[PDB]
């Protein structure tokens, strides 16, 4: 019998700079990942990126020094025409119709959107996420 | 730009779980090189043992599932998932990922005559609502695993016992998974 094996690889991106008025850019290119191991089938709708913010469809970075300085970020991807597809991501899909994933691996881009309350500040932020993958 | 891995194994791809039998026994491995705690739920009728325990870099463990309570029905298979999850100017962003690996848990009545893969070829389909609709007259979950109509690919999905399952639409051909995790035969039908 086959066994279900699901791997990640998360590539960093480019180091990440505020500019003079306090925002990061939008649509950068925070970093890669790369699911493997699932069976050729598995389908976008089956792959849920989560974390404790739980915002549907953003994956949220929050600062270390207290002052809770918070940015969001998608999570998405290309299917083999160049559609836009995407993950769920605490549960909903942001763009594309439910699609079967690249055979193989799929790449997934994690991408700046914006910060709600706006102006960050220089240092560390963190974000935890989980990966659930239902297998067919 | 660094990386990071991260990797759980389960030693199969689905759990088909005699109905009323005291367990069934499945291998977890930590296929990294850091220690990971593995969180193993099901989504109380079925217990996972352990539900948390540390597996060492590389090593594998065992679980075992078993049925302690529940009633569920005599005449129609039943549908759990069991999850198991392995938990390891500037603006620097640190992201941990966990993954959380899930398979089907197909609760399955002793008595019902033949498997699934007997009957992947009695899947019957029509167009609806915009929708193309799979009935499933089988006690059986038909795990679909490809599917195509109009030759394009369809996302696919199980069709339930006794029941359908709708599909967005894009002559329909499809392969079911069969209990050992491969793909079955394929099967077609003009709906």
């Amino acid at each position: 019998v086959e066994p279900a094996r699901i791997t990640l690889t998360y590539k960093e991106g480019a180091p990440i700079t505020i500019m003079d008025n306090g925002n990061i850019d939008t649509e950068l290119l925070v970093g890669t990942l790369t699911l493997g191991g699932y069976k050729t089938g598995t389908t976008s709708t089956s792959v849920n990126f989560t974390d404790a913010a739980g915002d549907p469809m953003y994956l949220t970075f929050t600062s270390q020094d207290g002052n809770n300085h918070q940015f969001t970020t998608k999570v998405i991807g290309k299917d083999s025409r160049d559609f836009d597809i995407s993950p769920k991501v605490n549960g909903e899909n942001l763009v594309g119709d439910d699609v079967v994933l690249a055979t193989g691996s799929q790449d997934f881009f994690v991408r700046s959107i914006g910060s709600k309350g706006g102006k960050l500040a220089a240092g560390k932020y963190t974000d935890a996420v989980t990966v659930t993958v239902s297998n067919q | 730009f660094a990386s990071k891995e991260y990797g759980v194994t389960i030693g199969e791809s689905r759990i088909i779980y005699p109905l009323d039998a005291a367990g069934v026994m499945v291998s977890v491995k930590n296929t990294q090189d850091y220690p990971v705690l593995i969180q193993s739920r099901i989504y109380d009728p079925f217990v996972v043992t352990p539900p948390l325990f540390r597996l060492d870099a590389k090593q594998q463990n065992s679980l075992r599932i078993a049925q302690a309570g529940g009633v569920f029905p005599r005449d129609k298979e039943s549908l759990k998932w069991l999850c198991v999850k392995g938990i390891p100017k500037d603006v620097g962003v640190f992201v941990q990922f966990a993954i959380n690996n899930c398979i089907k848990l197909l609760v399955r009545p002793n008595e019902l005559k033949g498997t699934p893969i007997q009957f992947a070829e009695n899947l019957s389909w029509k167009v609806d609502g915009g929708k193309l609709i799979a009935e499933n007259p089988s006690p059986f979950y038909m795990n679909i695993g490809e599917l195509t109509f109009g030759g394009k690919s369809i996302p696919s999905h199980y069709i339930p016992p006794k029941s359908t399952w709708a599909f967005d639409l894009p002559n329909v051909s499809w392969r079911i998974i069969n209990d050992q995790g491969g793909l079955d035969r394929l099967y077609s039908k003009n709906v």
